[PDB]
């Protein structure tokens, strides 16, 4: 029944600067604590061990220290490489109930970048269909937080409709947001105008771009 | 002492298995595995096995005297000679109220810390005949023993080069003097049985005994070695002695675990060879702790008021 | 006095059972008195036996009072008389390892007979009687041999060893040719 | 240096039970102690169980005692791991992860329960939706709302299981400056990503885009040509 949170959700920080991780744990755990490093879609990567021990193959930048319920795994100058979710599992208790932390993303903390947002219409074939998708892109822009509204018909109705955001890019090391608000075919034909407001830290002010069916 | 005449047969000893019955639950609450495996069968062939997995507290289990008094409506009688089989008719009994201090020692091939034997070195078997039943060796002058977590434990090539000696004279005298007498490593079997397994700070010890048991009665084996050093390993996945199945303990973690044991006895089994000619080889045996218990009990039985 | 059967390359199962069902003491020995394998308690102990490597109980067993002697890998010369002293009691148990070969290639032409030796330990006089696909129910003592095999041999025979009350299965694959007729 | 390998990804359905394997090679099989960690989409690892192989005992997590099972065949040198009473929140990437434990052939066992050797991950899809080939629609390019430099364009695979679904331009010539974002669930049970490349306006009417769409599950290809429309 151990609780390991890992406070820092997120870390935002730039490559060769250090980055510092904790993990909170309920009941001591001693030193049986690892830490492990995730790549999007890639199987976990053992970083330490033991909770002040590197796995053999890893780069001595990682710091693992803590012994008790606090443990830390600093890493110096940070490496490119470096990005990724980082996991701290827990493996003390015995009968075997080991439990993972809940994670944390270190993401590559850049110059705050304004979203451009492109707004895109259903095509007629897909209306055709029996449904309609208007997709209001909103291309590289940091932070990641960016709240989007559909407004139709100069309405604050929020529903039928699905952001997401993509990983922090290699180059650009920036996001993307992509909210979809699904109407009908029948509802869509009912609506004339359909805006997309884009309120981002890195926008000056909010920005509304809409069209009118056709 | 005394002033009566009654039997012993240590071999059917019941305090044996009354001490065994304790010393086995001196383990359940002292010595408690990650995980213990057990056959479960219901006699149709398929046997699912039992396992229990409970919590693995690393404790340097460190065994205590142990003091065997009679209640009530019951005495203990004690037998006294400097050479007793053990099973047979004592002359000089003696009613005691409890046994010596006894330190149960659970170990194979070699008993530790037991009680030595008064006069000369003494050996006791259910039956040497039979090349079955174990021979019980019982050491007059012990043989200290050290081992360490570190992986090996040290022995007095000297001591141990007589101490063979003094018992290899005193098997012939038993199978007949003249018959060579050999010491061979164990045959085969479970790693318990083929080492001298044994117990040291709560790390279940495994001391190949190779060196101690490849004696000839001819050759010896002091060329450069002063000491001699048997290549101990900790195990942590292990077979019970108390009961038929594995268990796994906690790797170890004390800084150090050492052990300065008294090697009271041995416990030897000898080949039959079907009467082959005169050379009767002793291996390494032992396994059944109750052997161990009777070395000990070997001169005692409890008996109910008159 | 329990009689085994066993084919050479296989493994037999020389049980041997005690009164009560509780793990007590005992030991196997061949009619030489060398002990093969026996138990300390809950722990194997293996004997001077030629059978060593290849001998073995099964310790799950044990708590039922039930103490075999199980042989891999059995050998022609693995034959024999393996007592079972077991609380006082000697369940004297016989184990015979026969072994049935076929001398020319599986592969023989029409006609041509076919002979199978039966290799059996001394002093065993077992009746062997193998079985065509059809029915050829031949026998043979210890060297059976087919006259004249027939086309609707070729297949696989089911033979047999018949040694006090006792029998072991020795399937072998054969096959007739010829040139199309 | 043991390399796990991990069975296909299976698309079972709510209440049903999936078996996934790990093969194990590489080293000493006995010698390693595995474990199963799940991890559903967004969500992070979840311990499931782990198997003391050589003991061939295993122990699992609360939350799923009961309906999971960890087993190891010594023999072909496989790990298995089955969850029984599937659920839509069962859904998840299952990893098959594995540890030196020490001489365990030989008495020794460190018992550890860290994982240093992953596999690659099997995807498990628990969900009453049914296999069905993607739909890709074309976004015109923003040629009434950016202009000067380049214009955003791209597809949208809408309704499409299960997953996954790779995405790639011009018959994969532009794969630079793409931004094929996340598939997101819908209430349908049905996924939809979609696809975007910021290309300059001047290459619109002569560059026919063309986004490639896959989804091996369905084994279908799509291929649609974002006219400048
Ligand atoms: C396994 O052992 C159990 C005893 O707990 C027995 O009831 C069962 O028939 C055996 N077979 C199984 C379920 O594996
Ligand atoms: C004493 O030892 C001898 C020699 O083995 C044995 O026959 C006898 O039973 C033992 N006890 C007696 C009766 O003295
Ligand atoms: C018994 O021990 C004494 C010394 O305690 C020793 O002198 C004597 O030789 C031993 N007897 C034998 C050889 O068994
Ligand atoms: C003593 O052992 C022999 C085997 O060497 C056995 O035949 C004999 O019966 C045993 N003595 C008794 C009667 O227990
Ligand atoms: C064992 O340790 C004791 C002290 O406890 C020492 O006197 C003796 O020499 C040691 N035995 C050896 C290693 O021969
Ligand atoms: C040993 O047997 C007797 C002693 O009982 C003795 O007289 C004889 O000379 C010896 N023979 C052998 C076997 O060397
Ligand atoms: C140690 O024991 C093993 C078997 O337990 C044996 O094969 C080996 O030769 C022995 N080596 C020594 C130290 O004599
Ligand atoms: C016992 O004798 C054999 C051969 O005679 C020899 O190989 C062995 O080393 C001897 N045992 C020892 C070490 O005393
Ligand atoms: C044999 O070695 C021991 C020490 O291991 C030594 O005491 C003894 O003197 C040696 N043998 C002789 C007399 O050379
Ligand atoms: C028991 O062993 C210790 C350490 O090896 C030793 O100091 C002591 O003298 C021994 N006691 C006996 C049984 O003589
Ligand atoms: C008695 O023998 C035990 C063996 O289990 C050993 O650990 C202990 O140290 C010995 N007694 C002494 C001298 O402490
Ligand atoms: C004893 O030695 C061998 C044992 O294998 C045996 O062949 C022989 O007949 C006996 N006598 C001799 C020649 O030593
Ligand atoms: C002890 O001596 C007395 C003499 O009155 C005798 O009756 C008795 O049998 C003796 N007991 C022993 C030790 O055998
Ligand atoms: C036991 O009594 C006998 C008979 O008098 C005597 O010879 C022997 O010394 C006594 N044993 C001891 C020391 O208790």
């Amino acid at each position: 029944e151990l609780e390991l949170t890992q406070s820092p959700a997120t870390l935002s920080v730039s490559p060769g600067e250090r980055a510092t991780l904790s993990c909170r744990a309920s009941e001591s755990v001693s030193s049986d604590l690892a830490w492990y490093q995730q790549k999007p879609g890639q199987a976990p990567r053992l970083l330490i061990y033991g909770a002040s021990t590197r796995a053999t193959g890893v780069p001595a930048r990682f710091s693992g220290s803590g012994s008790g319920a606090e443990f830390t795994l600093t890493i110096s100058s940070l490496q490119s490489e470096d990005f990724a979710v980082y996991y701290c599992q827990q493996y003390n208790n015995w009968p075997p109930r080991y439990t993972f932390g809940q994670g944390t993303r270190l993401e590559i903390k850049r110059t705050v970048a304004a979203p451009s947002v492109f707004i895109f219409p259903p095509s007629d074939e897909q209306l055709k269909s029996g449904t309609a998708s208007v997709v209001c892109l909103l291309n590289n822009f940091y932070p990641r937080e960016a709240k989007v509204q559909w407004k139709v018909d100069n309405a604050l109705q929020s529903g039928n409709s699905q952001e997401s955001v993509t990983e922090q890019k290699s180059k650009d090391s920036t996001y993307s947001l992509s909210s979809t608000l699904t109407l009908s075919k029948a509802d869509y034909e009912k609506h004339k105008v359909y805006a997309c407001e884009v309120t981002h830290q890195g926008l000056s002010s909010p920005v509304t771009k809409s069209f009118n069916r056709g | 002492l005394e002033n009566v005449t009654e039997n012993f047969n240590m071999w059917k000893n019941n305090m044996v298995e009354q001490m065994h019955e304790d010393i086995i639950s001196l383990w359940d609450q002292s010595l408690k595995p990650c995980v213990k495996l057990t056959p479960l069968c219901v006699g149709a062939g398929s046997c699912n096995t039992s396992v229990i997995t409970q919590a693995c507290p690393k404790v340097s289990f460190e065994p205590i005297p142990i003091h065997y008094c009679a209640p009530a409506g019951f005495a203990i009688l004690k037998c006294n000679d400097k050479k007793f089989n053990g099973t047979g008719p004592c002359t000089n009994v003696s009613t005691v109220q409890c046994t010596h201090g006894i330190r149960p020692v659970v170990s194979t091939q070699l008993l530790l810390n037991g009680s030595l034997a008064e006069e000369e070195i003494v050996i006791r078997s259910e039956n040497f005949t039979n090349n079955a039943k174990t021979i019980i060796v019982q050491l007059n002058e012990s043989v200290v023993i050290n081992c360490t977590g570190a992986g090996h434990c040290n022995l007095s090539k000297t001591q141990w080069e007589n101490t063979l000696e003094q018992i290899a004279i005193k098997l012939k005298e038993q199978f007949g003097n003249n018959k060579t007498i050999i010491f061979n490593p164990s045959s085969g079997g479970d790693p318990e049985i083929v080492t001298h397994s044994f117990n040291c700070g709560g790390e279940f010890f495994y001391c190949n005994s190779t060196q101690l048991f490849t004696w000839n009665d001819t050759r010896k084996l002091n060329n450069t070695g002063r000491n001699i050093t048997l290549p101990c390993r900790i195990k942590q996945i292990i077979n019970m002695w108390q009961e038929v199945g594995k268990a796994m303990y906690a790797p170890p973690i004390r800084g150090q675990i050492r052990c300065s044991s008294n090697i009271t006895g041995l416990l030897l089994t000898r080949d039959g060879g079907k009467d082959t000619n005169g050379t009767e080889i002793f291996r390494p045996g032992g396994g059944d702790m109750r052997d161990n218990w009777r070395s000990e009990l070997y001169k005692y039985k409890v008996v109910k008021i008159e | 006095k329990k009689v085994v059967l066993g084919k050479k390359g296989d493994t037999v199962e020389l049980t041997c059972t005690a009164s009560q069902k509780k793990s007590i003491q005992f030991h196997w020995k061949n009619s030489n008195q060398i002990k093969i394998l026996g138990n300390q308690g809950s722990f194997l102990t293996k004997g001077p036996s030629k059978l060593n490597d290849r001998a073995d109980s099964r310790r799950s067993l044990w708590d039922q009072g039930n103490f075999p002697l199980i042989i891999k890998n059995l050998k022609i010369e693995d034959s024999d008389t393996y007592i079972c002293e077991v609380e006082d009691q000697k369940e004297e148990v016989q184990l015979l390892v026969f072994g049935l070969t076929a001398n020319s290639d599986t592969h023989l032409l029409q006609g041509q007979s076919l002979t199978l030796t039966l290799e059996s330990p001394p002093g065993s006089s077992p009746s062997v009687q193998c079985r065509s696909p059809r029915g050829k129910n031949i026998q043979g003592g210890k060297t059976l041999s087919v006259s004249q095999l027939e086309l609707q041999d070729s297949g696989t025979w089911t033979c047999t060893v018949l040694q006090n009350q006792k029998k072991v299965e020795f399937k072998i694959d054969i096959v007739v040719l010829a040139f199309q007729k | 240096q043991v390399q796990l390998l991990e069975s296909g990804a299976e698309v079972k359905k709510p209440g049903s039970s999936v078996k996934v394997s790990c093969k194990a090679s590489g080293d000493t099989f006995i010698r390693y102690s595995f474990t199963w960690v799940r991890q559903a989409p967004g969500q992070g690892l979840e311990w499931m169980g782990r198997i003391i192989t050589i003991l061939d005992v295993a122990h699992y997590a609360p939350h799923l005692q009961g309906r999971v099972t960890i087993t190891a065949d010594k023999s072909t040198s496989t790990v298995y791991l089955e969850l029984r009473n599937l659920r839509s929140d069962d859904t998840a990437v299952y990893f098959c992860a594995g540890v030196y434990e020490g001489e365990a052939d030989e008495g020794e066992y460190r018992n550890n329960g860290f994982l240093k050797h992953w596999g690659q991950g099997t995807l498990v899809t628990v969900t009453s939706a049914s296999t069905k080939g993607p739909s890709v629609f074309p976004l015109a390019p923003s040629s009434k709302s950016t202009s000067g430099g380049t214009a955003a364009l791209g597809c949208l695979v809408k309704d499409y299981f299960p997953q996954p679904v790779t995405v790639s331009w011009n018959s994969g010539a532009l794969t630079s400056g793409v931004h094929t974002f996340p598939a997101v669930l819908q209430s349908s049970g049905l996924y939809s990503l979609s696809s975007v490349v910021t290309v300059p306006s001047s290459s619109l009417g002569t560059q026919t885009y063309i986004c490639n769409v896959n989804h091996k599950p369905s084994n279908t290809k799509v291929d649609k040509k974002v006219e400048p429309k």
